[PDB]
């Protein structure tokens, strides 16, 4: 039937016109990098979001670095259970986990460690890499340098801990402050380095909420993630 | 306040749920089997249709 | 015996490369894999090499045999060029990870493959046109050096294989420094974590790749240059019966190095 | 006072359990014993739909058994033609986190949803020919996991704030709220008469709701983990559920208790979807190990498999005349079996 | 239905010993990783310790290391927490939260919004 032929031709024309726009969209989807931002109320993730920017269920931030496009998704206005909507972020390049290191005892540091362990060992996030920000360094230094707050009360192993060999203390910092910082970093690394898989790694930084190098750190860590992925693919790493 | 509210609401809902009538499992299974037997011949996925009438062949 | 050996080699090349080609085609249908197009092209080029080698099994006629030799040479050139394309793809992936994602596309892959085949079959049939490359005094039996003069192989070496190898070596040596630095960082972090509680992998892979690339045609080009230089030396019996088979047997090795060694391509073959 | 209420609730639970135990007299397996087994089912992929840039989260069949809609991570809603496979629409969403989709029984609307706490309504029959957004319904305080149509002006939506809701689209306001769940509501199913609906809510319990009044008529328990999927039986007097403990269960509204369990030792993955055939003789489930299983609803045996996907099967669907079944997957392809 | 009932609390003089217990029903005990939590007055819930399915991946929080011990018996579906040399800071309610799903190595079971698979609690007090 001529009418049937006309209908089929119009249908094929519409399909082709749709395929063209899908082909145009595939490149934009492939050349964009998506990041999930985690943290807590104590951690200064709000200030970090403000620096990056300089009943909605999720907030979206877009920033450009050297003509590269990043999409940072901040979860907001959701209940405190996470085991369901955490599976929506399987295909993000990185997770930016902000943890306030100057918040040891409620054991906020222990809660953050438990959250990190669960996220690390989840089954739909077993190929995602974490860019760990250890915030409130100035507050940590001020608290440790003067006061009766003892970490060994809440982390007893801190007694038998000494700065690692590869430590790079900032010139003009106390050995006690450096030791505390690197103890917390080692506590967070003990979980991640124990996987022994090779499909994801952790990238720790010592950050302050008003740091202006956080976007550069995210950019460099994403570059390292992609380079390591390709090197592992080509049987080099 | 909130705890007593939750407890009282749960008690009322449980009472209202308990105040109902129930049928026997044998009767329910018989009804289900009768439906499945009555509508057995109109299920293409159970009795495959000849390729002429199949629109995906 | 020589014809029997050639037939066996051609059969093996055809079978292995066609199997790898169908596996890669199924993988391409399933996924997108813009970098599997080059592997498919390599498999196609190697199986065409096998078919062309099968072509010469008759004798084991001047124009007929001037057209067979050109076909074989073009097949070999296409196979050599596809590996260089793969190497540059990997190097651009590692060296510019963002721009690679921003640029690479199936259109680019297809255009590159078309240009590859065009240049390959231009190089194959240039000697039939340029008067210097052609030889004279045909006797009746044909061979690579009964039609084409050693000047052709000298020019090919000067502008071809050796300039290509100087890039295949530089790229995979620059891809080793990056792997070394990443391995150092990973080992440092691992040691720190363990205290809180692969050293010869990249080199081995790079050595295997470079050796496979360089041991294929160099013993032939070097002996051809020796023939051009020294007139007294009669380096034809070994030059066109023993030293030619290595660049052809590289077609048996390429599928194992660029197809089976991939994890998705080994799983698809197992499913097949 | 509070302890008195707790003890009274415990006594009421004991009373309900005693009543249910009294009602039971024989097992569905015993009743449907002499019935002949279905034999074996071997369906085959008749189509394969391509065009999604990422993993597919949902799909819903049309009332005509020819068109269907799907949602993907790439943030695209696509309307296919099952017979020919030519795309008919591609609606770009404002958010890429979408967990559900639905098609109106008339065929003039579709509904999006997801982690932004909204399901939108899109008009497919615009005179200009452009698929614009008609209504945007807000009011849930957690993510949306289902948004199903009753007619062209009523939608029932599930949410991750522990409550379901009924909306009237014209004025874009709620009309009823269905509270009583303690966990996250994870699925939905309207009765064939569209007078009641069921829901499982991540606390291992399903419920029965009366749409007209807005109250929980029945509560069904027996699962050990989160309930992911729920379907109604063809006649409207039973339903099936799927949970993370790797088993499916059949419940009866009138008897008020479970009837059967569909499980196997070799299965240790979670059920993502469940669906019934036209006559209700087959129960089809899609698992996390990339496969779907075909179950004998009355005998509890396994009859077949739909092994054609290479990633998680996230959605399922049977046509309104039993002609075929669709299954989306995390590998981005929709497949149609017969 | 999932049931978790904890008992064995009361008041203990500082430096004493105690033993909490929890009985579970309505699910397969041997396929899930158990857990203990607590909530001191005026503070939020806090994780104490946990144990794997087989019972070979124990771990405690920093402030209870050495004193508390967690043991599970899968032949009777019971969980225990032996407390030794208590201190005035250990006055709270102790629950027995459970893994959300079986066979996994994950856990999200400390949430304020009542976790479904958490028990009712048992009172432990330490005073002179
Ligand atoms: C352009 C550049 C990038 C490049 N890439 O690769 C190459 N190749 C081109 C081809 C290679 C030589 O190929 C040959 C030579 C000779 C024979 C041959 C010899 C004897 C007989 S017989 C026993 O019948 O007389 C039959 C054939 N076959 C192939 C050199 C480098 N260039």
């Amino acid at each position: 039937t001529e009418d049937q032929r006309n209908e089929e031709k119009a249908q094929r024309e519409a399909n082709k016109k749709i395929e063209k726009q899908l082909q145009k969209d595939k490149q934009v989807y492939r050349a964009t990098h998506r990041l999930l931002l985690l943290g807590a109320g104590e951690s200064g993730k709000n200030t970090i979001v403000k620096q990056m920017r300089i009943t909605s269920g999720i907030f979206e931030t877009k920033f450009q670095v050297d003509k590269v496009n990043f999409h940072m998704f901040d979860v907001g206005a959701q209940r405190d259970e996470r085991r369901k909507w955490i599976q929506c972020f399987n295909d993000v390049t990185a997770i930016i986990f902000v943890v306030a290191s100057s918040s040891y005892n409620t054991n906020r540091l222990q809660a953050a460690l438990k959250l990190f362990d669960s996220i690390w060992n989840n089954k739909w996030l077993r190929d995602t890499s974490v860019i760990l920000f250890l915030n409130k360094q100035d507050l940590l230094a001020e608290k440790v340098l003067a006061g009766k707050s003892k970490i060994e009360d809440y982390f007893p192993e801190f007694a038998r801990y000494t700065t690692p060999e590869d430590a790079t203390p900032e010139p003009g910092e106390d050995p006690r402050v450096t030791r505390a910082k690197y103890f917390i970093r080692d506590e967070f690394l003990r979980i991640s380095t124990a996987s022994g898989d090779g499909r994801h790694y952790c990238y720790p930084h010592f950050t302050c909420s008003v740091d202006t190098e956080n976007i550069r750190r995210v950019f460099n860590d994403c570059r390292d993630i992609i380079q390591r992925m390709h090197l592992r693919q080509y049987e080099l790493l | 306040t909130a705890s007593i509210a939750q407890a009282r609401k749960l008690v009322e809902q449980l009472k209202m749920e308990a105040n109902i009538d129930r049928i026997k499992v044998s009767k329910a299974a018989a009804d289900l089997m009768a439906y499945c037997e009555a509508h057995a011949k109109e299920d293409p996925l159970l009795t495959p249709v000849p390729a002429s009438e199949n629109p995906f062949r | 015996s020589f014809g029997v050996i050639l037939a066996v080699l051609a059969s093996l090349i055809i079978a292995t490369n066609t199997l790898v080609a169908v596996a890669v085609l199924l993988l391409i249908h399933k996924n997108d894999g813009v970098s599997l197009c080059f592997t498919l092209n390599l498999a196609v080029a190697d199986t065409l090499i096998g078919v062309a080698i099968s072509g010469l099994l008759t004798d084991q006629q001047k124009t007929l045999c001037s057209l067979r030799m050109a076909f074989v040479t073009s097949s070999a050139a296409a196979s050599v060029l596809t590996v260089m394309l793969i190497t540059f793809d990997r190097y651009l992936a590692i060296k510019q990870p963002f721009r690679y994602l921003k640029i690479m596309s199936g259109f680019v892959a297809g255009a590159c493959i078309a240009g590859l085949w065009l240049v390959s079959y231009l190089i194959g049939f240039l000697p039939l046109g340029i008067p210097m490359f052609q030889q004279t005094a045909y006797k009746g039996q044909c061979s690579f050096f009964a039609v084409f003069h050693p000047h052709f192989v000298l020019t090919l070496s000067c502008v071809g294989f050796f300039p290509a190898m100087l890039l295949f070596v530089f790229f995979y040596c620059d891809m080793l420094k990056i792997a070394s630095m990443h391995s150092q960082q990973i080992r440092k972090m691992e040691h720190a974590g363990a205290m809180a509680g692969s050293d010869f992998k990249a080199l081995r892979t790079v050595s295997v790749l470079i050796g496979s690339f360089a041991l294929s045609w160099t013993p032939f080009l070097i002996t051809g240059i020796v023939q051009v230089a020294c007139q007294e030396c009669h380096l034809y019996l070994v030059l066109e019966r023993y030293l030619w088979l290595l660049g052809v047997g590289n077609s048996l090795l390429n599928p194992l190095i660029y197809a089976y060694w991939q994890k998705e391509v080994r799983l698809q073959l197992y499913h097949m | 006072e509070l302890d008195q209420l707790r003890q009274e609730a415990e006594q009421l639970k004991n009373q309900i359990r005693d009543a249910r135990k009294a009602c039971a007299d024989a097992t569905l397996s015993q009743i449907t014993n002499n019935i002949d087994p279905v034999g074996r089912i071997q369906m085959r992929t008749r189509r394969t739909l391509r065009g999604h840039l990422a993993k597919i989260y949902a799909m819903h069949w049309g009332t005509d058994s020819r068109l269907l809609v799907s949602a993907s991570q790439d943030g695209k809603l696509i309307i296919w033609d099952s017979y020919t496979t030519n795309k008919v629409h591609a609606i770009p969403l404002r958010s890429s986190w979408v967990m559900t989709c639905a098609y109106a029984p008339s065929g003039n609307y579709v509904a999006c949803g997801g982690l932004d706490n909204i399901c939108s309504i899109y008009n497919l029959k615009t005179r200009e020919g452009n698929v614009r957004v008609s209504r945007e319904l807000a009011g849930h305080t957690g993510y949306l996991s289902c948004c199903r149509f009753l007619d062209d002006n009523q939608i029932v939506t599930s949410s991750g704030d522990t409550t379901c809701a009924l909306w009237d689209i014209e004025t874009g306001q709620q009309t009823t709220t269905f509270t009583g769940h303690t966990g996250d509501v994870m699925s939905l199913s309207l009765a064939p008469d569209t007078r009641l609906f069921v829901s499982g809510a991540c606390d291992a319990s399903a419920k029965l709701w009366d749409v007209r009044e807005g109250m929980c008529r029945q509560t069904f328990t027996g699962h050990e983990s989160d309930i992911n999927a729920i379907c109604f039986f063809p006649n409207g007097n039973a339903f099936a559920t799927g949970s993370d403990d790797a088993t499916c269960r059949l419940f009866d509204l009138r008897a008020d208790q479970e009837l059967m369990t569909y499980s196997h030792d070799n299965i240790i993955c979670g059920i993502t979807s469940v669906s019934f055939s036209k006559s209700g003789r087959l129960l089809l489930a899609g698992y996390d190990d990339f496969n779907c299983n075909v179950w004998d609803a009355l005998k509890a045996d396994r009859a077949g498999v739909l092994a054609g996907h290479d990633n998680r099967v996230s959605c399922l669907g049977v046509t309104d005349d039993g002609m075929a079944v669709a299954t989306g997957s995390w590998d981005s392809f929709l497949k149609i079996w017969n | 239905q999932v049931q978790l009932q904890e008992s064995g609390g009361g008041l203990v003089q500082p430096g004493g010993s105690l033993r909490l217990s929890c009985a579970a029903s309505g699910f397969t005990f041997s396929n899930y990783k158990m857990n203990w939590v607590r909530q001191a007055p005026g503070k939020g819930l806090e994780w104490v310790s946990d144990i794997s399915q087989s019972g070979a991946s124990i771990s405690y929080t920093g402030s209870v290391k050495g004193r508390f011990t967690i043991s599970r018996d899968n032949a009777k579906n019971t969980l225990y927490l032996q407390m030794n040399s208590l201190k005035p800071e250990d006055t709270a309610v102790y629950y027995c939260a459970r893994c959300p799903a079986p066979f996994t190595r994950d856990c999200f079971d400390v949430t304020s919004t009542t976790y479904a698979y958490r028990g009712q609690g048992t009172q432990v007090t330490v005073s002179s």
